């Protein structure tokens, strides 16, 4: 059966699945912090589903065969060019930071869904919540307008009041000259042209709103570089929390069922990443969506509605 | 309203002229009354004083247009001698148009309303001689 | 008419008038319209009981039993409507106007 | 009934309360119920078009059972008089 | 069964209050109709006589109702003076 | 809601309803009333925000004055006739406040007030309710008190309500207040024929609910409630712009769609009776409502409106909206108009 | 006299309509409703409504009015205003006493009026009934019934009260 | 077509349409004498049935 | 009362299965089912064949008897009208026809 309110009356209740192992938990830094590692060493000794940080192709990895689209697909958006043209007109910074917004809240209902369906907890590395520290860092560079920060808290009030915070917030603290170290030896071309300044807003905003505001609603744990190298040690802090804040023990059956009704419908998840708001650095002209559409559908495997293409092997379409 | 409405048809076109200005000058001022009580009572008057200068503000413009339609289409009939003529209406109609455009101080207004409310009236004349029915009676 | 129908009448118009012309608490014009239900159940008890229509005798108990849980849900309405500004006046409830 | 279900069944679910001389506990009449049956029976199966104007008279003596308008004009008009004489000294009344 | 016995002395055991009304309650609803002692109170309930017993006309062809309230025909309430 | 109240509280909507169309008592016409308005605030206040409060108490205060209204007209036919058969009433003062109850019940001008802010206050499914089912019962109470309705009241409804529906929906931009002047015009037509033949009204009733419902369940799917959102629709289902477009040209009563037929069928009985000048009129005034259905068109379908870029999130994703009966409605709304004959079986 | 009792509580029916209606604090209102309550059960049991009568007290007074009460203080008013110190409240009770006053005067003058409609005015006891010696209430009768013959209207009206309770349990929740 | 055929096809058709406008204007003056006299079948609204009446002898004599 | 169709509807001989209407009827239900396809983006022409004959049996299936009740309902309106045109011969005389020799029109030239 697949999930919906007749399931739910005859005994698919959230509670019943989940343990006091459900949890959700997030690793959150600065860039090169090493929260990569940490976050997979959480899920593997917990025994939790790891989510890879999402960037610019997640989307394209939870549909069709999985492989990422070409770029004119993710309407041009490129990390590389942030970095190489941070100011450009073409607004491909704030585009870039639209767009992941809305891959990181259609990761989160991909964490929500599988916690509340399986009971299963999950891994992730950054999330809806702290996303908001790359916009500020952004709009203090310049590198972005007061209007797109204005269209961004737009779409943040009406999506992020859907969802469940995480149980656990794994903050890992890396200053920035040591940030900039590993950014030089990591040798990544591009990313060695960012600012020590951009770097501190990112912290900035980390320190200054997002660990006061989780600490209100989260368990957040902090650790240094040394200290979360001993990923036990982080793992035998995460078992012995208390979990005594937060709106997760506010919810019951009732309102996981609206929930699991929510994020399992990603059409409904994304409504408003695309309100009708024509801000020059998203807004798309007629003909090229058009076209870009038309060779959208072109593509393998997408023409129609999954397990109805018969150019990748579908069979007993007239009987489906 | 139906007491007035058969005052007005019971005198004869082109004569008492006193009388049949009399009745449209009343239908015109329970319009603009009627006008008046939804006006304030939907878009409240900043003050009581506010709310009564309105009231009598489209109270008399709905007197004035009654009174000049009454009168000039009762004098249209007399002076041609022709009573069951639409063309007396029409000129009472547009003569009261004329008047909503001064109480409104504009030229396409009342433009506008002589030849939309002329045409009105002379249609007015042309059903009560056919015996056209708005409201038919149910009669299959 | 009989001389009691005049004020039962009267009554309902009272009310009813009370109802359409709102003040500002809402509890007020709930008031109104109990005082309209008073006056039903007054009217249909004396013509039922003066007719002698026995069987008809139940039916001012199932229009007070109605009523009264009409009643439950417009006060449940105004404490929801006073939980959101601390107040039940009507003048709170113009956000639909746009 | 927009639909109706009661007659299609057979089930009475409110016709028992419709009318004030259908069957009633203990056999209580209502104190119309002759009137009411007159003006039922009258009007009965032809229309209430046809049985306007038909049954006119029935139901001008079942409105005259029901509000009683002409026997409370009669009674005030004699009393009204009444008082005329007796203010005048014209009549004593009996005991 | 045994399942359904555990499940009585639990209920019994934590819940003795809910125990009592449901099975007050079922027994409400079940002994009626177990009952040889209900069919009277319908009897009785129509031997009551609130109001008058209208006479009928006689017309010649009504050997089964009485003449005089103590001739035999008619309904008798023997058995309700023997209950 | 949990989804088995839901489903209680559903069919307790139905069932008042239903009490209201079986019944032969007053009593139970008024009870039918009471239960299907006890039963539908939960589905107004069930997202739980001041807007939806707002919306459930103003249609509270509404339809519990025209509770009590009916009542009255209940009592006092009571008091006049010592019946309470459902059928004309016997009295002009009844007659008039049961008239004016039942139009307050629809929604129709000058009582129209509370329609546009209840829908645009309260979910789609729940606005789809309102302005379909909710017809049902007040309009099957008028379906047989007719005879005793005073003709020029119910006939100056009609037109207040044709116009007042027709300007108000000019000038708006958001979906649920376009829906609610649009349904406020078209009782305004059911009412209009109803003195001359109640089957009319019967058909402009039953093709507006099915149209209605095929705007609903469009809107419904793609979650658009403002013009804007539904400008983005041809850009991710195509096809659903197509399928607005041919209902709102149903819903101007444009030939050859089905939408034309209620409209015809009202006209032919108006002038069977020598009603021309109203015919005509209202005719007229309805190209108010076709101006602002084809104003919808051009920016759904037949223009491409801008985009964001984040819309192309949502090409990689199905519709998995129920949108239960919707091929099925959306045929309905639109390809009837050769079956129009069959409008005997409402006889 | 007492044969016009009727009609004295009738009168003060009004006035308490007009008490409440004019809308002072709820609090003054829901006074002026409840004696309206009680006289309008006089009203009721004159006519022979002993059980209806009281079922306005024990239900309508003892109930409703009480909820009434009881949410004015907890969601509306704690302090009354003084009574009658706004101006519409006061011009609204002076508009409408006067009506009534206006009303009874005329109809005692003339033992008749024509408000509107046409009302007599010898007595609500001239229409009573004259013949009465059964052994029953009809009242208790008619009410007894609602079990044998009114099974629909107990089936809709239990429903529609165990609903009462489903969709405010569901309002209130938020 | 030979013109015999279409010309006797001709007259099939204006026979039934003939016939049909006949029946058009006889339908709308019976629904005017059903309307305003109230004897047929159409236009025919209820009124109360004569079988709720209970004809059992009363409490009291005199109804 | 209450009954779709009456037993007298009967002696009424059965809409043919090659009904015109009937078949459009079944054209409707058939463009549903392609209209299905379209709008949960499925090929239109071939996917879910079992669907698309359902479509088409349901709405045949329904067609049918409502096009039973429709022609019941003229063969009633007209029964009607007949018996109340035999019940009132007054009202129905017969039309005196008289030839266009004997009748005069007038002539409005077109000139
Ligand atoms: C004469 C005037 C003009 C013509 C008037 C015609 C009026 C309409 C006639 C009724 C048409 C109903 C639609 C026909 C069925 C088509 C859908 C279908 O094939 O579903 C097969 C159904 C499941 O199909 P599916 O894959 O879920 O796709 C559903 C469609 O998308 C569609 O799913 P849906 O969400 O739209 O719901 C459709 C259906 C609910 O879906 C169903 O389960 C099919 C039930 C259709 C019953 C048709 C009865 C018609 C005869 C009346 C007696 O609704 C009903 O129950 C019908 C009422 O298979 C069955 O179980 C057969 C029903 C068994 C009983
Ligand atoms: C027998 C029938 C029954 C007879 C009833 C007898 C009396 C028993 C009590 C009945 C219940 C009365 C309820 C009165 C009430 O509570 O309303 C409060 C209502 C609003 O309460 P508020 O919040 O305190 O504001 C006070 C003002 O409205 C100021 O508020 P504002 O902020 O809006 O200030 C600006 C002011 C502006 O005032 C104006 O501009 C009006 C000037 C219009 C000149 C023409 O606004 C208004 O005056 C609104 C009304 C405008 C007139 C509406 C057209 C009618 O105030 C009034 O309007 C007082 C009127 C009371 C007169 C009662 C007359 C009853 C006759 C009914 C018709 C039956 C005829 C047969
Ligand atoms: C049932 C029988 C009732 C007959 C009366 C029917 C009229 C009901 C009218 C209800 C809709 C009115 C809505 C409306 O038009 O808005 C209120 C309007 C105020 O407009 P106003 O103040 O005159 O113009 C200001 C522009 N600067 O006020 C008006 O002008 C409305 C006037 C309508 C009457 C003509
Ligand atoms: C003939 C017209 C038939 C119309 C059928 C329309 C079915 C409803 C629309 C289908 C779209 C999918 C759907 O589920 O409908 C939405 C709505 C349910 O609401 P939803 O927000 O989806 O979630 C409910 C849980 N709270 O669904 C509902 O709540 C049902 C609301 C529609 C019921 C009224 C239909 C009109 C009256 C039909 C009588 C015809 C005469
Ligand atoms: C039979 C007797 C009754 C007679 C009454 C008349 C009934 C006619 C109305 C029937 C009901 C509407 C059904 C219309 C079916 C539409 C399906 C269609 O033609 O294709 C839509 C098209 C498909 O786009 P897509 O989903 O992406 O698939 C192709 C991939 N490129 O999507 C598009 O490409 C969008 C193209 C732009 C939109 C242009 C709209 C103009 C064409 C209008 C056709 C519909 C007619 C509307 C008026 C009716
Ligand atoms: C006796 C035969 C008479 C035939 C003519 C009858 C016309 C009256 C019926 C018209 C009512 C609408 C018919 C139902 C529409 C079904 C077609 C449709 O909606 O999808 C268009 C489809 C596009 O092709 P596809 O690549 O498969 O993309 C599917 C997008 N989801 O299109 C396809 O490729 C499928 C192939 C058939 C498409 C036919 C499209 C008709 C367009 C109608 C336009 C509106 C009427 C004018
Ligand atoms: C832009 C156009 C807008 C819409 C215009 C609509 C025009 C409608 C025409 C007006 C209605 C017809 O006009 C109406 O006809 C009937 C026919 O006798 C008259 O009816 C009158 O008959 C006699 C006199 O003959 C009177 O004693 C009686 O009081 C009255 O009933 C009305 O007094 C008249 O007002
Ligand atoms: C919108 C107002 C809301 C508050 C309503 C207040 C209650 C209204 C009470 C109405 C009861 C009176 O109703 C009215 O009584 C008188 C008494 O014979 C009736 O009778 C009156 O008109 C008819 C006309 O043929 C004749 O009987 C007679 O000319 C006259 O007495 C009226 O036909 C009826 O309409
Ligand atoms: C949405 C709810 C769905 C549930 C629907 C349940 C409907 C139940 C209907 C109950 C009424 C059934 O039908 C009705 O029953 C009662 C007995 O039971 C009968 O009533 C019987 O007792 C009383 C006492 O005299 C009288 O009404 C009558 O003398 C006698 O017939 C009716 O003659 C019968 O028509
Ligand atoms: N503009 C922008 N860049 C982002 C965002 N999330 C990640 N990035 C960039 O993606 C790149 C990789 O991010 P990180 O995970 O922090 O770097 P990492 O070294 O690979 O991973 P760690 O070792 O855990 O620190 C960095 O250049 C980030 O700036 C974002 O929300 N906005
Ligand atoms: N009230 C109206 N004017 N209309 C109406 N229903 N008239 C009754 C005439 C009629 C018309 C068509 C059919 I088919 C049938 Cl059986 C009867
Ligand atoms: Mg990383």
């Amino acid at each position: 059966l697949q999930y919906g309110p007749l399931a739910y009356i005859l005994g698919e209740k959230a509670t019943k699945k989940m343990t006091e192992k459900s949890k959700l938990i997030t690793v959150d830094g600065n860039i090169c912090s090493g929260k990569s590692k940490l976050a997979k060493e959480i899920a593997e000794k917990l025994g939790l589903k790891h989510f890879p940080e999402a960037g610019i192709h997640y989307v394209d990895s939870t549909t069709g065969d999985g492989k990422p689209l070409p770029v004119q697909f993710s309407g041009n958006c490129s990390l590389e060019k942030f970095y190489d043209d941070p100011k450009s007109n073409d607004g491909n910074s704030y585009r870039l930071q639209a767009w992941l917004y809305a891959s990181r809240l259609l990761q989160y209902a991909d964490a929500l869904e599988h916690l509340l369906s399986t009971g299963q907890g999950v891994v992730l590395e950054r999330s809806i919540y702290s996303d908001f520290v790359f916009l500020e860092a952004m709009y203090r560079q310049g590198f972005i307008r007061k209007q797109c920060v204005d269209h961004y808290n737009q779409v943040k009030k009406v999506t992020i009041c859907e969802y469940l915070p995480p149980h656990v917030v794994v903050y890992v603290d890396v200053p920035v000259p040591e940030v900039q170290s590993r950014i030089q030896k990591k040798g990544n071309p591009h990313e060695m042209k960012i600012t020590s300044a951009y770097l501190q807003d990112i912290e900035n905003a980390y320190k200054g709103t997002f660990l006061p505001e989780m600490s209100e609603k989260c368990e957040v744990l902090q650790y240094s570089a040394w200290e979360a190298q001993d990923a036990e040690k982080v793992v035998e802090d995460i078992e012995y929390l208390k979990y005594d804040k937060g709106p997760w023990l506010d919810q019951n059956d009732r309102k996981l069922h609206k929930l699991r009704m929510l994020v399992q419908d990603k059409l409904e998840v994304l409504n408003y990443t695309s309100i009708p708001v024509f801000l020059p650095e998203v807004t798309v002209g007629a003909h090229q969506s058009d076209q870009v559409f038309q060779e959208f559908t072109e593509l393998p495997g997408r023409k129609y509605r999954a397990g109805y293409n018969e150019d990748v092997g579908d069979k007993w379409i007239w009987l489906k | 309203a139906k007491t007035v409405l058969r005052q007005y048809w019971d005198i004869p076109e082109g004569t008492e002229c006193h009388r049949k200005t009399y009745a449209t000058t009343s239908i015109g001022g329970a319009a603009g009354l009627v006008v008046s009580a939804y006006s304030v009572a939907l878009k409240t008057p900043t003050s009581f004083l506010e709310g009564v200068a309105r009231t009598g503000r489209y109270t008399f413009t709905a007197a004035a247009i009654g009174a000049i339609f009454g009168l000039t289409s009762c004098i249209s009939a007399q002076v041609r001698e022709k009573p069951d003529d639409p063309l007396n209406y029409l000129i009472g109609g547009c003569a009261g148009g004329l008047i909503l455009g001064a109480r409104t101080r504009s030229y396409g207004i009342g433009a506008a309303a002589c030849a939309y409310m002329g045409l009105t009236a002379a249609l007015v004349k042309m059903g009560q001689l056919e015996g056209w029915q708005v409201f038919a009676e149910p009669k299959v | 008419m009989s001389m009691v129908y005049m004020n039962i009448m009267m009554a309902f118009t009272v009310s009813l008038v009370g109802l359409l012309m709102y003040r500002s608490h809402l509890m007020s014009s709930l008031l109104c319209l109990e005082g309209m239900m008073l006056s039903l159940f007054v009217m249909a008890a004396l013509t039922i009981l003066n007719s002698h229509f026995t069987l008809a005798s139940m039916m001012p108990i199932i229009l007070l039993v109605f009523a009264a849980c009409e009643a439950a849900l417009g006060l449940s309405l105004l404490v929801m409507v006073s939980n959101t500004y601390g107040t039940d006046y009507v003048q709170n409830l113009n956000l639909l106007q746009c | 009934p927009f639909f109706d279900v009661q007659k299609r069944l057979g089930v009475d679910l409110d016709r028992w309360m419709t009318i004030q001389s259908a069957e009633q506990p203990h056999k209580i009449p209502s104190r119309c119920h002759a009137f009411e049956k007159e003006w039922i029976e009258c009007a009965h199966g032809i229309g209430s078009i046809r049985a306007e104007k038909e049954c006119k008279i029935e139901f001008e003596d079942f409105r005259e059972c029901l509000l009683r308008q002409k026997t409370m004009k009669r009674l005030h008009a004699i009393r009204r008089q009444r008082e005329k004489l007796i203010k005048e000294g014209k009549y004593t009344p009996p005991p | 069964a045994e399942r359904v016995a555990a499940f009585l002395k639990n209920v019994w055991a934590k819940e003795p209050v809910l125990v009592a009304s449901f099975a007050i309650a079922g027994l409400a609803v079940i002994l009626p109709t177990l009952s040889p002692y209900t069919k009277y109170s319908l009897m009785i309930n129509r031997a009551t006589p609130y109001n008058y017993p209208v006479p009928l006309r006689d017309d010649g062809n009504m050997p089964d109702v009485p003449s005089h309230p103590q001739d035999p025909q008619g309904p008798s309430l023997e058995w309700l003076k023997r209950l | 809601m949990n989804p088995i109240i839901f489903i209680i509280i559903l069919l307790t909507i139905m069932l008042g309803t239903i009490i209201v169309m079986i019944s032969s008592h007053w009593l139970l016409v008024w009870i039918g009333f009471e239960m299907n308005m006890l039963a539908i605030i939960p589905i107004m206040m069930k997202n739980h925000n001041p807007r939806a409060t707002e919306a459930s108490t103003k249609y509270f205060l509404t339809q519990s004055t025209a509770s009590m209204l009916l009542m009255m007209a209940v009592i006092i036919n009571l008091m006049f006739s010592g019946q309470w058969t459902v059928m004309k009433l016997f009295n002009p003062m009844a007659s008039m406040l049961m008239t004016m109850a039942l139009a307050m019940k629809l929604g129709m001008a000058p009582f129209h007030f509370w329609v546009p802010e209840v829908t645009q206050g309260i979910p789609l499914s729940s606005g789809l309710i309102l302005l379909t089912w909710q017809k049902l019962a007040p309009m099957s109470v008028l379906y047989q008190i007719f005879p005793s309705i005073n003709l020029n009241l119910i006939l100056t409804l009609s037109v207040l309500s044709i116009l007042i529906g027709g300007w108000g929906g000019l000038n708006q931009t958001q979906l649920r207040k376009i829906m609610a002047y649009s349904s406020i015009a078209h009782m305004g037509w059911m009412t209009a024929v109803l003195p001359y033949n109640p089957t009319m009204t019967l058909l402009n009733l039953i093709i507006y609910i099915i149209m209605t419902s095929t705007m609903f369940t469009m809107f419904m799917a793609n979650s658009t409630t403002t013009t804007l959102s539904l400008s983005h629709t041809w850009n991710k289902t195509p096809i659903m712009t197509v399928l607005i477009l041919a209902t709102l040209l149903s819903m101007g009563g444009l030939p050859p769609l089905s939408g034309f037929m209620p409209k015809w069928m009202i006209i032919q009985e108006m002038t069977k009776n020598n009603s021309i000048i109203l015919p005509t009129f209202m005719a007229i005034t309805a190209l108010l409502n076709l101006y602002f259905y084809m104003r919808l068109t051009y920016s759904t379908t037949l223009t491409m409106f801008p985009s964001t870029n984040n819309m192309k999130m949502k090409w990689q994703f199905p519709l998995m909206k129920k949108m239960t009966f919707l091929p099925t409605m959306v045929v309905l709304s639109t390809m009837m108009l050769p079956l129009t004959p069959m409008l005997s079986v409402l006889e | 006299m007492m044969l016009y009792i009727v009609f004295i509580l009738s009168v003060i029916f009004v006035m308490g309509f007009v008490g409440f209606s004019s809308k002072p604090s709820p609090i003054y209102g829901g006074l002026g409703l409840i004696v309206s309550g009680g006289v309008g059960c006089g009203i009721v049991l004159n006519f022979g409504g002993s059980f209806l009568g009281l079922m306005v007290f024990l239900i309508y007074l003892g109930g409703m009015m009480v909820v009434f009460g009881y949410t004015t203080a907890m969601a509306t008013e704690q302090y009354p205003e003084i009574w009658l110190s706004n101006k519409a409240v006061l011009g609204a009770f002076v508009t409408g006493l006067l009506m009534e006053f206006f009303m009874v005067y005329y109809v005692l003058k003339d033992k008749e009026v024509e408000v509107v409609f046409e009302f007599n005015g010898l007595g609500d006891w001239v229409i009573y009934d004259t013949g009465d010696s059964g052994f029953f209430s009809e009242e208790a009768m008619g009410i007894a019934a609602l079990y044998s013959y009114g099974t629909w209207l107990v089936i809709v009206t239990g429903w529609s009260l165990l609903i009462g309770v489903v969709v405010i349990m569901e309002i209130t929740r938020g | 077509d030979g013109p015999e055929k279409n010309y006797e096809r001709t007259m099939a058709i204006l026979q039934i349409e003939a016939e049909k406008a006949e029946l058009r204007l006889k339908e709308l003056e019976v629904r005017r004498l059903m309307r305003a006299r109230g004897d047929g079948p159409w236009f025919h609204y209820p009124t109360i049935d004569k079988e709720l009446i209970d004809h059992s002898p009363k409490a009291t004599p005199d109804n | 009362t209450f009954q779709f169709l009456p037993d007298e509807a009967r002696s009424l001989p059965p809409p043919k299965l090659t009904d015109p209407r009937l078949a459009f009827v079944g054209f409707l239900g058939y463009c549903s089912g392609l209209i299905d396809n379209a709008i949960r983006r499925r090929p239109v022409l071939l996917a879910g064949l079992h669907r698309q004959l359902l479509y088409i049996t349901s709405f045949v299936f329904v067609g049918y008897y409502l096009l039973k009740r429709q022609d019941y309902m003229y063969a009633v309106r007209d029964h009607d009208m007949f018996s109340y045109i035999k019940s009132h011969p007054e009202d129905f005389p017969e039309k005196d026809k008289k030839t266009y020799g004997e009748v005069f029109e007038e002539f409005h030239p077109v000139r």
